[PDB]
Order: C-alpha cells, then structure tokens, then sequence
C-alpha cells in the first residue's frame, strides 16, 4: 500500500558539468600498454 | 582453402619469388657497402697520432661488444 | 634519427596492416573460414569461401607491390651509399659539396 | 546555379565540358543558361605546435573558400597573419607556413629564403 | 579542369617566385663568389 | 599452454596483444593464466655443394 | 563488383603513380648532384656537365 | 656472365608463368573460355567469363 503526498514549497532541479566521469569496461577482456578505441556508450566529457 | 589455392599457386610464386629477390637483395647491399676490403687492418696499440684523437672513433676494450661509444649512442638512439 | 626510423615503422605497420586483413569478411558473413564451413552447407559454402580467397589475394599483391618499390628505393640508397664510401672514405673526392 | 556568359543554339538542352560532365543546362521557363558547379568539399588539417610546447592548435583548409586568414593554400583559422618573415618549420604550401612565437600564439607568415 | 571529381590538386611548397629568386641568389654568387660561397663564407 | 607471470583482475576471461591476437586465456576452474603460442611451423631449407 | 573494379583502378594509378614518383626522385637527385658540382663549383668528370 | 643470364632467365619465366596461368580456372569450372562457350549458353555462362 502507498499514501499520497501534500503540496508544499520545492526547489526547481540544478544543472552541473562532468568533470572526467562516467568511464566502465566496455569488454571483459585484459589490454596492457596498449590503446585500444571502441563504440560503446559512454558519458561525454564537460557536458 | 588449399583445395582452391591451385588456381593461384602462380601467383603465390610469384610473390614468394618477388620476397626472395628483396631479401637476397638487401643482403648483397651490406656486401657492396660495407666489404670494401678483404683485408682486415688492426688498430695500432700506440694512440699518438700527432694530437689527433681518436678514442671516440675507434673500438675500445672496456666494453665486450667493442663498439665505438658513438656507434653505440647510434645504437641506442634508434628503436 | 629521421631516416633509420621510418624503414622500420613503415615495415610494422604493414604487417599491422596485413594482420588486421584477415578481420575483414570482404563482403561475406563472417571473417574467420572455420564458421562458415561448421555452421553453413557445403555446397552453399563454397561461395564465402571463393569471396574470402579473393579478398586476401587481393590484399597480399599491394604489399608485394609496396615492399618491392620500397626495395628499389633502399637499392638505390645503397648505391648512393656506396659510392660515397669508395670516394669519400677509400680516398679523397675532388667532387665539391658531395662528402 | 551562377549567371552564364556563354549562349547555346536553340535547339539544344545539356551542355557539356572536356571532362564530360554536365556543366550547363538552359532553363526552359526563360531560355536562361545556367552553369553547374560542384557543392564545395575538401579536408581539415591541424596544425600543432608540438608536445610540451603548446595546447591550442590551427584548423587548415584545403581548397574551401570562406583569428581568420585567407591564404592562397585555403582557408587558414586559429592562426593570426603578420607581415614578417621568419625561418618557417611547419610547413603548409604555397610560400606561407605557421609556427609559434610570440603571450605567445600559432601565427602564419611568408617564409624567409 | 580535372578537381570536379574529388581529385584535387596540392599547391606547391615553393612557389615560382621563390624558385626564380634562388636560382638568382645561386647566379649572384657564382658570378660574384665563383666557388667560396658554395664551400663556405663568400669571397669577393 | 605455458605458465604466465603476469596476473589478470578478478573479472576477466580472455586476453589479447598488441597485434590485437587472443593469446592469454584464465583457466576457470583453478584460475590459472596460460599463455597461447602456435605451435611451430617453417620451411625446409637444403644446402648443395 | 562496382567497390573492387574502382579499387582496382585506384590501386593500378597509385602504382603508376609511385613509379613516376621514383623516377621523379632519381632524376631530383641527378640535378641536385649537377647543381652541387657543375654549378656550385668546376667539376672534374668529363662529359658530366 | 651472370647478369644477362639472370634478366633473360626472368623475362622467359615471367612469360612462361603467363602463359600456364592462362591454363589456369581461377575458380571456374574451366580454363578456356570456348568450352564453356559451348557446353553452356551464354545467358548463364556469363559469370564464369566475367
Ligand atoms: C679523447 O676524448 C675522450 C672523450 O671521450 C677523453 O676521455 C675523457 O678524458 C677525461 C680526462 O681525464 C675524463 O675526465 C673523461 O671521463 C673521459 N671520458 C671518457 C668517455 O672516457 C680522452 O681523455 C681524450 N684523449 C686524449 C688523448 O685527448
Ligand atoms: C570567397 O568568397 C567571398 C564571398 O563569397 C568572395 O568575395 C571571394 O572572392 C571568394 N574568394 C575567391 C578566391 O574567389
Ligand atoms: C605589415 O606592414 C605593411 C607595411 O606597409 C602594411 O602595409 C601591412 O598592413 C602590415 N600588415 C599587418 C598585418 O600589420
Ligand atoms: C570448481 O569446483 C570444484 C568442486 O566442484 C572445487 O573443488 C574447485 O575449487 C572449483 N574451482 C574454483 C573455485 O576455481
């Protein structure tokens, strides 16, 4: 079961900047010393 | 893929040809460069060349390779 | 060392090159023959084959091609080379601004 | 579709060139011949000063007609002219390089011979 | 022209102008300096 | 199947090179780190007097 | 079929392209050894210059 | 004389090796393109002699 909420005063949503963030593993696989580029989705930079 | 590489053989013979011709090649060239003489000059154990040195040029007896130490910062240098 | 350098990089990329060919289907349905021949009819299967053979035919010519020019080019240089040792080294060359 | 200053015969429609392509078409609402030109294209090109010297980099155009130089290899952006002439080290074409001097900023000038 | 078809053409590095100004520079010398400038500093 | 000196992190199966080949593939079921190498293959070169 | 006949062409004019470029070089290097000897100096080899 | 001996050995093997790679199918069911001109039509032979 679930209630409901009462209106009252909130504060409109903020926008920040990424600064270097939102970087996984696009594979399962082991690359060293190497530079290896894909297409995969990730986070854009200073957005 | 052998069963269908008989209709190029040719052409692989060609290149394999071409490969052998490069290779034997670039082995004559160190032969006409560098086998100028057939007659190999030691170096003199006396250094007194009138003032003239020439430690930097010639094989020195400290190192195993006895390679120059400029032939050797050429050696390092390149990858 | 500009010249010593370039012979040895463009030699590994070519190899780089040649290696990364056969990741290619060139227009068939898979890169690797091995798939095609364990999942696929035989008859049928001689037809990606044939596609994959042309393929790296044609992509082992322009390196032969390549390697080839690329050898005249050092053949010449050694000549030049040569040269400049028999007259420069073994003597001295009365040619201005040669040695 | 530019203002042609040559005439066809009337009785014709295409209008070819050398390389046999169709360059000319007249228009049948007034009888105006106007030529055909391809749309612009060409490829950018990065001039860098070079590693631990600077960051900020030129953007070079090849044959794109357009802080902003007009140069007689293209379109030159990023790189501010000046009227003297250095030893050049980059090259770029046409008898005008770039390099970095001076804060300091990539700028472009004539080569000194 | 032969650049409708993405076959574009390079500028030279050195344009006619420069070309025709070394070849002046290289006759001044060897009409004024003979062979010292080619070896070294110019000679009168 | 020769014996790596080089560990691998605890989420990975596979392995490549720089020439982009998988060569180095874990073990799964003790979790040890072979190494893939072909096995040999030339050509028979004869000398003739 | 259209792909492999235009790279076919592209590849026979880069061939030919490169053989020009050769010979280009090899008569580059006979007018700069001419231009080091018979003009930025008197050459001694007869029937040279 | 080795040279001579060497480019003329080349020229005659370069020409020999066209001539039996005109004896070869490249793929095809045939070398020479008459019998599949007449053991086939030519609306369906025209692959094979592409
Ligand atoms: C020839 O040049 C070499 C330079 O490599 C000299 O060797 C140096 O000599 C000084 C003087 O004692 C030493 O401090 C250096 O450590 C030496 N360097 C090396 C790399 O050995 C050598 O003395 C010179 N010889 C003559 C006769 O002038
Ligand atoms: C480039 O375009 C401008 C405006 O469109 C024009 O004035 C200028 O003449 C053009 N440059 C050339 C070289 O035609
Ligand atoms: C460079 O100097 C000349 C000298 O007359 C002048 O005409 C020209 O406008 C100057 N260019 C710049 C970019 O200041
Ligand atoms: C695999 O399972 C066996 C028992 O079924 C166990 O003894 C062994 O340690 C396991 N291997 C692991 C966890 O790497």
């Amino acid at each position: 079961q679930c209630v409901n909420l009462t209106t009252r005063t909130q504060l409109p949503p903020a926008y920040t900047n990424s600064f270097t963030r939102g970087v996984y593993y696009p594979d399962k696989v082991f690359r060293s010393s190497v530079l290896h580029s894909t297409q995969d989705l990730f986070l854009p930079f200073f957005s | 893929c052998s069963n269908l590489l008989l209709q190029y053989g040719s052409f692989c013979t060609q290149l394999n040809r071409a490969l052998t011709g490069i290779a034997v090649e670039q082995d004559k060239n160190t032969q006409e460069v560098f086998a100028q003489v057939k007659q190999i000059y030691k170096t003199p154990p006396i250094k007194d060349f009138g003032g003239f040195n020439f430690s930097q040029i010639l094989p020195d007896p400290s190192k195993p390779s006895k390679r120059s130490p400029i032939e050797d910062l050429l050696f390092n240098k390149v990858t | 060392l500009g010249k010593l350098q370039d012979v040895v990089n463009q030699n590994a990329q070519a190899l780089n090159t040649l290696v990364k060919q056969l990741s290619s289907n060139f227009g068939a349905i898979s890169s690797v023959l091995n798939d095609i021949l364990s999942r696929l009819d035989p008859p049928e299967a001689e037809v990606q084959i044939d596609r994959l053979i042309t393929g790296r035919l044609q992509s082992l010519q322009t390196y032969v091609t390549q390697q080839l020019i690329r050898a005249a080019e050092i053949r010449a240089s050694a000549n030049l080379a040569a040269t400049k040792m028999s007259e420069c080294v073994l003597g001295q060359s009365k040619r201005v601004d040669f040695c | 579709l530019t203002e042609s200053n040559k005439k066809f015969l009337p009785f014709q429609q295409f209008g070819r060139d050398i390389a046999d392509t169709t360059d000319a078409v007249r228009d049948p609402q007034t009888l105006e011949i106007l030529d055909i030109t391809p749309c612009s294209f060409g490829g950018v090109s990065v001039i860098t000063p070079g590693t631990n010297t600077s960051n900020q980099v030129a953007v070079l155009y090849q044959d794109v007609n357009c802080n902003v130089f007009q140069t007689r290899a293209g379109c030159l952006i990023g790189a501010e002219h000046v009227n003297n002439s250095y030893e050049c080290d980059i090259p770029i074409g046409a008898g005008i390089c770039a390099s970095y001097q001076t804060s300091q900023s990539i700028i472009a000038y004539t080569m000194s011979l | 022209a032969q650049k409708f078809n993405g076959l574009t053409v390079l500028p030279p590095l050195l344009t006619d102008e420069m070309i025709a100004q070394y070849t002046s520079a290289l006759l001044a010398g060897t009409i004024t300096s003979g062979w010292t400038f080619g070896a070294g500093p110019a000679l009168q």
